[PDB]
């Protein structure tokens, strides 16, 4: 939120050169100065025969905004024969990638074309150039003898590049192996120690590189983006790359090891064609010394307010933990067609709050498609999804979109003011802009007023001009400041005091400053950094006892302070800014002495009480809990009375009950300060004697640990009085209960078989299913619907195998779906078979039992048993009374034996159901 | 069983003569 | 009369109309003291302000045009009209609503347009049987659904740049098949071949000339061709009042937007027409591919339907792409299946099988509710779409339009439209926010005050902070404010503390965070209710303790959506037909059904049970679906009597049942092989013998 937006350093380059397409900082070790690196991949060069070769300019930040080309290569095209160029540098986009370690400047030309040493071709292998101030080498790891779409001919290496901590270069090229993509890593020392200007295909020792894979991975574009960070034990940086056409166009992000190019982790997009992995960034955003992954999908379509797809773009924030696991959250764009995840740039700690910050850019968003950059501050919880600053492009479109924000580089304090700065490029208007961070100031103000309880009868103070000896009191106000980084040592604020702020709406202001005779006052304070809470004094007084209006409304004394934003960093006035989340004003209250008794002081008797009205809440659910509170003051007046309801870890506040007249609409609020969250409620200022307030507070509880047994609240009224200013603490307890509405459901498919059966002939020894009969399928389901879960339960199946030594439903196989093991007390499929009415219910038939052991079923989980059986037809065509109808009845029961919540009154749950298959005769 | 990469198309089925192995032929005369 | 109007509207006419749609105002000076001014019409009727002195507008929705729904698509007499009414005029009061309705009909013999994008890359060499004799195979199968058919077609390969183009040996610039020592054609981005005409003669001849080109990478980026064939309607020949079908046929996967950065192409697509007199996409080499969002927007504005005619190897792909461009259909292109000549007419059935409403230019202040009457007066709330329709059906949508507060502006005009059709209902919304009181006033100066009093709508409003009833409500007097008024009942404190009554009118505007109003100072403007840490769930403004939900949100907390997309299931019917959609989440109301869209129900009876209801109503004119008239909407599976039922060991599901006549009906249904669910019934049920 501290980037200076009115004094940005603006740099411009040639028209149509895409100046600003890529940016970085140059921090040479042999100079106390620092520079801006900006690529212009379409800039024209003095190179003979080379149209639009492209440049990389370094820009002096001192002043005058001078940008001058770095000379990596002044030569034209090398030759393979007399008139047969070996390479083609025209239109090579040199400078579309620019990275800089201390003194090394790696620039790349991803469209650089090459005529192989084998056949006349033009293959965009791409080249790079590593400059160490004096020496300039060429790095072209994709110019090997492996040349074609089949190999590396189209690798386009240097499309994306990055350095590691140990001077390893990470290089991406998305065209290797029929556009599978490729990562190539080389030590910087090997790049310069192995350079040989007479050798075109150089082998580097200690090279790490991915290899071609199966043709299914073609056209994935691995190496579109690269970033580095450690995601293992070692200190060595590991390789993060975006592969946005991977996985049927879902897009993916590959993380490779830094030691040996081993695969480590994989992220897969959620939506096709969204370009998940267009950009990646690694930085530690939650201050846990563990690098976090940021993946951008700028064409992501989410659901609008009406449920309609809109292209807003999505950035995926993935937080690393101690194990390999990643806690991943999502972050959607704000304007349609803005391409929100285009560039993701770490900022370091832009505010020096102790947590690193990041910037995301929607280069086609904003007014008139000018570009937007959102600054997001990190915190302990992870990233804060609500941006704290918006950087809005200034420049308008000439031929193509300005693309302000297409390229960004931060993390470097170029002004040396203690806070990192930020370069942003707009290659459509051929510009690059550097924003400087402001110094953040944390100011804490105090305001204390001598006696808060004012007696009008006590007038022990004179009065200038007329000497009437009126009642007076004092207003003391303190102001201290402290701020990291470079900052002037003394700051100048403009403090303003207001007396009786509730008034001045046209009513009468009841207190005035003594000498000034007015309720308003101003003063220029000047403090020094550190602690040293420097204060001040003033004298206000009350009007006459018979002058103003009334005595119950309190005197609110209001202080606000504003910082005169001169005293800046002397460099085009880099003026500071106050901490974002800090109150720019504080207020205290004075009361008039009234109805406080002969003791001249108000000593209240404060009482609080509360009943349950539910007395039990169930674990798995979100239960509405309404507490009925009675807050009464049976003593003298209570100044600034508030009800303090201290809620536990589990629940939170919903609102006050207003649907009933017997209860009150008390203004309440949810506070969090000082390690404890709680609910405050205004009981009246003052809370007069005999006042009995009654209201209800709706809540929502979710159990925290599965063995908790209760929820305890604490109720206390407190007031700003001197004596007897608090009520006794009352703790209400609500007991957790267990409720598991479990039910068992069954069904037969089919539920009837009509006799006779088509094409049925009695086989001597039946072999397949067709020789036995139709397929009767019984499906039994045990589903837990209630809130509470259970850990173990049993399930028993009774099945009619035989009747009078005659098979009925020959079980072939039984399958299970869920946390369940089943065992049958008789072997299933002994024969190794391949692929009125009369009830037969295992109480009059030979029963085959199946017993199942059910594990943990949660709030909406089921366990299902599938029983695939055959109708033994041979039986029903006999003196088994053919032309008699039978109802084949199976039953199933369960008993819940155990629950995960201990120390609780669990009671068992048993129920049963029955499934029938009515075989009968439709004709004679 | 076989296939090709890129803008690939099976050449021509005069099967048992033209394509070395292939794994199909039929309408419009193309290889596997 | 202690009502809401008498409380928050006594300031002026402007703020009185804004209290409730039920409030009225008395302009004239008939008894201008001791009487309420913002009371209802009838309470302002007894206390006689009866003449034009009463300012009381009423909200209305007048129909300005409603031509009758046409019967046929042949423009014999006047024109085709598939929506009625055509122009409603909406007149709205603050916080008021007024509901209306609209009828939509997919008329018969509607003229159809078919543009055909052909992949002319080398992979398609083994796939150009389809284009052969196309206009005959387009006419011979579309004639059954329409007369007046027009066809044209174009071709696309890929961007003619590297790394897509063969540029390396110069003889490959004119013959990309330099290798293989074969001959093919130079590549091109998008070539318009034949404008939409009615002669299949010139079509079939112009199609047979086509041959393949060649490039390097398997993606071919027809999305460049889709966009240009959509927004170059002047060159393509898209007719007004005709179904627009864009058929896309290709071999393999496709380039998407941002792919062109590999080619040095970093300019986003502008969705404009760039095909010129040469019939060539003149920006193919300078402009990136189009993104799905840009295609969808333009595909919907130009009322074009995209048909994906693709091969088996790639059908799952565009099937997954089609779910991102709603209303697009996929279809296999291989003689190894039932219908390939019926491919397009099968899709046009699917396109016309649903009617979904879309809104354009809706004012941000307005919020539209939707009922849906899709079948036999079966009103369904919250649906703006009816499905399962056939060409010829007619559906009705009931619409509510409500404004939160009211904006002061000219009249706006938004459009309510069926997806993919030219016909529309245009709603001219005007806001009746103010009375005829401000213009009718004397000048705001020199009136009741000592200096600069401003009044004369209904009452004296003199000076700042004072505003006397006559004039100069002043500092401490204990004058007219005697707690008579300034308290709803005189057994209560003064003006709902947070305020003290100085004169008759208490200015209680003690500067709490936010704002504060109300005659007795009872209104809040904050502290409405919180679902999360946000008031009104962040989706509603707080007005006197009550949440006024933003568009598309409802509920006392404004935490319940109006969306039904999260309710829809893969089959298309919401909650899989077994549950109700409430707050965008299916509440499954059916025994043993569960899941996000009630897709899971292993206890539910087998399909043999509902399909037999279709056997009874289609084949026996009998059963329950016959009584409710739902047989023609629910039973769309083609049923056939098959003379001693066929059977293969290839997943044939056999069902039997016994009808009212004690006869055993036996039938099987071959599950979707080409998506079609065909149902086969044995003739001669087993009936008893005499
Ligand atoms: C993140 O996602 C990445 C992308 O999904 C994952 O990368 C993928 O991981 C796979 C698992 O390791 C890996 O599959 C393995 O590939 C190698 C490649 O070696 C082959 O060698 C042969 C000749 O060079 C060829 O294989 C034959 O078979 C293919 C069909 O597969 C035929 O079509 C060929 O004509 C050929 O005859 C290949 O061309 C290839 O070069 C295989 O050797 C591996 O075999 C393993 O599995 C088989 C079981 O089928 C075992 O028999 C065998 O002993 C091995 O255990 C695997 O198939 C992918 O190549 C790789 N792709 C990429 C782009 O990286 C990554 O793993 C994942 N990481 C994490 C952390 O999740
Ligand atoms: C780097 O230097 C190169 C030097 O060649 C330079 O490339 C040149 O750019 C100019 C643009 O100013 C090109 O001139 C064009 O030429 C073509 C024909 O070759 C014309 O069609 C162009 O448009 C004309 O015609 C249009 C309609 O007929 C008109 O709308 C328009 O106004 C023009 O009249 C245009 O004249 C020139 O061809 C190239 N030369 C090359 C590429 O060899 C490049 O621009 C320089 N880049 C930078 C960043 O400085
Ligand atoms: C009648 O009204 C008068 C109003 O003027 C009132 O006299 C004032 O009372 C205050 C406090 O009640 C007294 O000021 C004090 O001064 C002494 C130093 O002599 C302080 O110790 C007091 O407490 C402070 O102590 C520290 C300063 O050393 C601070 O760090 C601390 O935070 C406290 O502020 C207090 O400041 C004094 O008697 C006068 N002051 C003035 C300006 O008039 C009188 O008490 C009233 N009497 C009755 C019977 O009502
Ligand atoms: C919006 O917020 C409200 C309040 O926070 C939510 O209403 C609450 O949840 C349900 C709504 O139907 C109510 O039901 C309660 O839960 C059990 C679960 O089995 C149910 O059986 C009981 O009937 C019980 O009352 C709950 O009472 C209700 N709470 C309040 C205070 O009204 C609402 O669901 C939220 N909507 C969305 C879309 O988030
Ligand atoms: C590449 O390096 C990694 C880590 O530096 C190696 O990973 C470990 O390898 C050993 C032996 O193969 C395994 O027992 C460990 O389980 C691996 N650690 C893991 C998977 O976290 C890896 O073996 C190295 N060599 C390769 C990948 O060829
Ligand atoms: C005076 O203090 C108040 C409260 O601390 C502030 O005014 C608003 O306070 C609310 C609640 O904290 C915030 O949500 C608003 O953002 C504040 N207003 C603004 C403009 O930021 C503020 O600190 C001071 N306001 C004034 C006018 O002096
Ligand atoms: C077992 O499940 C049955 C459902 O078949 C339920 O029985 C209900 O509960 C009691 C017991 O009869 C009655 O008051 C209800 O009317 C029953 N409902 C019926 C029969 O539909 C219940 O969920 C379980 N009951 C027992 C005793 O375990
Ligand atoms: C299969 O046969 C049994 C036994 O006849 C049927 O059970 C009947 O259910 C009704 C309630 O619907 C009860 O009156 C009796 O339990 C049974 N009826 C009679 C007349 O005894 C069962 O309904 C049959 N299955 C089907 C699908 O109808
Ligand atoms: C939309 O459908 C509802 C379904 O009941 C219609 O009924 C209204 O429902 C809500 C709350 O129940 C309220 O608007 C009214 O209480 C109901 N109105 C009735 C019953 O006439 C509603 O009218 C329909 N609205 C439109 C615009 O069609
Ligand atoms: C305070 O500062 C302002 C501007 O800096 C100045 O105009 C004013 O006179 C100063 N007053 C005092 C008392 O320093
Ligand atoms: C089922 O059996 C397996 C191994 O026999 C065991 O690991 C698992 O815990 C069992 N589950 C239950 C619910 O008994
Ligand atoms: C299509 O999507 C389904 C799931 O929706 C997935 O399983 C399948 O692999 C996808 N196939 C392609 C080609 O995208
Ligand atoms: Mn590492
Ligand atoms: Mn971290
Ligand atoms: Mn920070
Ligand atoms: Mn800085
Ligand atoms: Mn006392
Ligand atoms: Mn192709
Ligand atoms: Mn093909
Ligand atoms: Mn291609």
């Amino acid at each position: 939120f501290n980037l200076d937006v009115d004094s940005p350093a603006e740099y411009s380059g040639p028209e149509g050169s895409y100046f600003g397409f890529a940016v970085d900082f140059f921090v040479p070790s042999a100079s106390s100065r620092m520079f801006l690196l900006v690529g212009a991949p379409k800039a024209n060069t003095t190179q003979p025969g080379i149209v639009e070769g492209g440049q990389v300019l370094k820009c002096d930040w001192s002043s005058t905004r001078r940008c001058q080309p770095i000379e990596f290569d002044a030569t034209g095209n090398r030759d393979y024969a007399k008139d047969d160029p070996l390479e083609f540098k025209s239109h090579q986009w040199f400078g579309a990638s620019v990275r800089s370690k201390q003194d090394k400047i790696l620039a790349c030309a991803p469209l650089y074309h090459w005529r192989t040493e084998m056949k006349q071709e033009r293959e965009p292998v791409g080249t790079c150039f590593l400059q160490d101030g004096t020496k300039t080498v060429e790095y072209a790891p994709c110019r090997s003898q492996d040349i074609d779409a089949d190999g590396q001919g189209f690798c386009q290496g240097g499309f994306s590049i990055d350095f590691t901590k140990a001077d390893r270069v990470l290089l991406g090229g998305p065209g290797s192996f029929y556009w599978q993509g490729q990562l190539i890593s080389d030590q910087v020392a090997e790049i310069v120690s192995k350079y040989d200007p007479n050798v075109y295909s150089i082998k580097y020792n200690n090279q790490l590189a991915t290899r071609t894979a199966q043709a299914i991975f073609d056209d994935s574009y691995l190496g579109y983006s690269v970033a580095v960070g450690d995601f293992n034990g070692d200190g060595i940086d590991d390789f993060v790359s975006g592969v946005p056409r991977a996985a049927r166009t879902l897009g993916m992000v590959y993380i490779y090891d830094g030691k040996n190019m081993s695969s480590l982790y994989n992220f897969t997009g959620e939506q096709m064609a969204a370009y998940f992995g267009f950009s990646v960034a690694a930085t530690d955003i939650n201050g846990d010394d563990y690098a976090d992954v940021f993946i951008g999908a700028p064409l992501f379509m989410d659901r609008g307010s009406d449920g309609k797809l809109q292209e807003v773009g999505q950035v995926s924030v993935s937080l690393q933990r101690a194990s390999g696991d990643f806690q991943t959250t999502k972050l959607n764009g704000f304007e349609v067609f803005a391409r929100f995840g285009s560039a993701i740039a770490p900022l370091g700690d832009l505010d020096q709050d102790g947590f690193n910050d990041i910037a995301i850019a929607a280069p086609y968003g904003g007014e008139d498609k000018k570009g937007i950059v959102y600054i997001f501050n990190g915190r302990s919880t992870g990233l804060n999804a609500v941006p704290s600053q918006i950087l809005e492009g200034q420049w308008a479109a000439r031929s193509m979109p300005p693309s302000f924000g297409y390229s960004m580089k931060g993390a470097t304090d170029i002004d040396k003011n203690g806070y990192p700065d930020l370069i942003v490029g707009a290659f459509g208007v051929d510009r690059a802009i550097l924003y400087r961070a402001r110094p953040v100031i944390t100011v804490n103000a105090g305001l204390e007023v001598y006696p808060s309880i004012l007696n009008q009868d006590n007038k022990t103070c004179s009065l200038p001009g007329t000497a009437l000896k009126v009642s007076c009191f004092n207003v003391r106000f303190c102001l201290k400041a402290d701020g990291k980084g470079v900052l002037p040592r003394k700051l100048n604020f403009q403090v303003e005091l207001l007396l009786d702020k509730l008034k001045q709406k046209g009513a009468i202001r009841r207190a005035l400053f003594l000498y000034s005779r007015s309720p308003s006052h101003s003063k220029n304070m000047t403090i020094s950094r550190g602690g040293l809470m420097q204060c001040e004094e003033l004298i206000a007084y009350l009007r006459d006892e018979s002058e103003f209006r009334d005595k119950l409304t309190p005197i609110t004394i209001f202080m606000e302070y504003r910082l005169d934003y001169r005293t800046a960093a002397d460099t085009t006035g880099l003026q500071p800014i106050l901490n974002q989340f800090t109150p720019a004003n504080i207020s205290r209250q004075a009361h008039i002495l009234l109805d406080c008794g002969e003791d001249n002081v108000c000593k209240p008797k404060l009482e609080v009480s509360v009943d349950s009205d539910q007395k039990k809440i169930y674990i798995g659910d979100d239960n509405p809990l309404t507490l009925i509170v009675k807050a009464q003051n049976q003593g003298e007046g209570a100044y600034e009375a508030e009800l303090i309801v201290s809620i536990p870890l589990q629940a939170d506040f919903i609102g006050v009950v207003r649907n009933n007249e017997a209860l009150a609409r008390l203004s309440c609020a949810f506070k969090t300060e000082n390690q404890t969250r709680q609910v405050v409620c205004d009981l009246g200022n003052p809370m007069k004697a005999g006042t009995q307030l009654l209201a209800g507070l709706r809540f929502s509880v979710h159990q925290q640990s599965e063995m908790d047994t209760s929820v305890k609240f604490d109720l206390q009224i407190q007031s700003s009085n001197l004596f007897d200013k608090v009520s006794p603490v009352v703790s209400h307890k609500v007991d957790l209960a267990v409720l598991a509405a479990v039910e068992i459901r069954g069904v037969s498919s089919p539920d009837h078989v009509f006799l006779p059966i088509p094409n049925w002939e009695h086989k001597e020894n039946p072999e397949t299913e067709e020789d036995v009969g139709p397929v009767v399928q019984h499906i039994y389901e045990l589903r837990n619907n209630g809130p509470s879960s259970f850990s173990k339960a049993m399930l028993h199946l009774q099945w009619p195998y035989k009747y009078n030594n005659n098979t009925l439903l020959y079980i072939l196989h039984y399958d299970i779906d869920g946390p369940m093991n089943c065992t049958s007390d008789m072997e299933i499929n002994p024969l190794r078979i391949k692929i009125d009415i009369h009830t037969l219910g295992c109480g009059v038939a030979q029963c085959l039992k199946i017993v199942c052991q059910v594990g943990r079923l949660d709030r909406g989980k089921s366990a299902i048993l599938y029983v695939k059986s055959l109708l033994w037809t041979e039986t029903f065509m006999n003196k088994e009374n053919q032309n008699h109808s039978y109802s084949l009845k199976s039953s199933a029961s369960f008993n819940v034996i155990e629950f995960p919540y201990k120390n609780l009154p669990i009671e068992d749950i048993t129920n049963s159901t029955l499934v029938t298959t009515n075989v009968t005769w439709g004709i004679q | 069983c076989p296939q090709g990469r890129g803008d690939w198309a099976p050449t021509s089925c005069k099967q048992d003569s033209d394509c070395l192995a292939g794994c199909v032929c039929g309408p419009n005369g193309f290889c596997g | 009369g202690p009502n809401i109007c008498t409380t928050r509207g006594v300031s002026s006419c402007q703020q009185c109309l804004a209290v409730s749609p039920m409030c009225a105002w008395c302009s004239d000076e008939a008894l201008p003291l001791g009487s309420p001014r913002c009371d209802l019409k009838e309470n302002l009727l007894k206390d006689n302000c009866a003449p034009e002195s009463i300012e009381f507008p009423v909200s209305e929705a007048r129909v300005l045009e409603d031509r009758p729904l046409s019967d046929k698509g042949s423009g014999d007499s006047s024109q085709v009209t598939q929506v009625s009414p055509q122009r409603i005029a909406l007149r709205l009061r603050p916080d008021d609503s007024k509901n209306f309705s609209i009828q939509v009909r997919q008329v018969e013999d509607y003229p159809v347009d078919i543009y055909y994008l052909m992949d002319l890359s080398y992979s398609m060499k083994d796939d150009l049987w389809s284009i052969q004799n196309l206009g005959t195979k387009l006419a011979t199968q579309m004639r059954k659904l329409t007369s007046n058919l027009r066809i044209g077609f174009g071709a696309f390969v890929d961007k003619p740049v590297s790394p897509y183009m063969y540029i390396s040996p110069p003889e490959a610039l004119e013959n990309p098949c330099y290798d293989m020592k074969t001959t093919c054609l130079p590549m091109f981005g998008y070539k318009h071949v034949l404008t939409l005409t009615d002669q299949v003669t010139r079509f079939n001849e112009e199609v047979k000339k086509q041959s393949v080109s060649r490039n390097r990478d398997a993606p071919e980026g027809g999305f460049d061709a889709i966009m240009q064939a959509t927004v170059c309607d002047e060159k393509i020949g898209w007719r007004n009042d005709a179904s627009h079908l864009l058929v896309f046929t290709t071999d393999a996967k496709t380039h998407i937007a941002l792919d062109g950065r590999l080619a040095g192409i970093v300019q986003p697509n502008d969705g404009q027409c760039h095909v010129g007199s040469d019939n060539h996409y003149s920006a193919s080499t300078t402009m990136d591919y189009p993104s799905l969002g840009l295609m969808t927007e333009k595909l919907s504005q130009k009322n074009i339907n995209l048909i994906f005619a693709v091969t088996e190897n790639v059908v799952n792909l565009y099937q997954n792409y089609s779910e991102l461009i709603p209303g697009t259909t996929v279809g296999v292109l291989s003689m190894d299946s039932s219908n390939v000549l019926q491919l397009i007419v099968d899709a046009y059935g699917k396109i016309r099988s649903k009617v979904e409403l879309e809104v354009r230019d809706l004012p941000e202040e307005l919020s539209l509710s939707f009922n849906a009457t899709c079948l036999n007066n079966e009103v369904i709330p919250g649906l703006k779409s009816c499905m399962g329709l056939k060409i010829g059906d007619t559906v009705s949508f009931s619409i509510e339009a409500k404004v939160r507060g009211c904006p002061q502006e000219k009249e706006k005009s938004f459009t309510i439209k069926p997806v993919g059709f030219k016909d529309s209902l245009i709603v001219q919304v005007t806001f009746d926010c103010d009375c005829a009181c401000q213009a009718q006033a004397e000048p705001n100066s020199h009136r009741c005050n000592n200096g600069n009093g401003t009044f004369e709508c209904g009452v004296c409003r003199c000076g700042p902070g004072w505003l006397g009833s006559q004039c100069e409500c002043s500092e401490e007097d204990y004058r007219p404010s005697q707690q008579d008024e300034c308290s709803p009942r005189e057994g209560q404190p003064v003006c709902s503390q947070r305020g003290e009554c100085l004169c008759g009118q208490c200015v209680c505007h003690s500067s709490d965070f936010g704002k504060i109003t109300g005659k007795y100072c009872e209104c809040d403007d904050f502290s409405c209710v919180r679902y999360k840490g946000e008031m009104c769930s962040g989706h509603g403004q707080c007005s006197c303790g009550d949440c006024l939900c933003d568009s598309d949100w409802t509920g006392y907390y404004c935490n319940c959506t109006t969306r039904t997309d999260t309710c829809m299931s893969s089959n298309g019917l919401l909650c899989s037909g077994r549950g109700k959609c409430e707050c965008g989440s299916c509440v499954c109301i059916q025994p043993g059904s569960y899941g996000d869209t009630c897709e899971k129900c292993p206890t539910c009876p087998d399909a043999c049970t509902f399909k037999k209801e279709c056997v009874e109503c289609k084949k026996f004119d009998r059963g329950a679906l016959h009584d409710e008239n739902t047989c023609n909407r629910y039973c769309r599976d083609e049923i056939e009597s098959v003379k001693e039922l066929k059977d293969t060991g290839k997943d044939a599901v056999n069902c039997t049942y016994k009808n009212e006549d004690d006869c055993v009906v036996r039938f099987q249904y071959y599950e979707d092989s080409s998506g079609k669910s065909i149902l086969y019934v044995v003739e001669e049920p087993e009936c008893p013998k005499g």
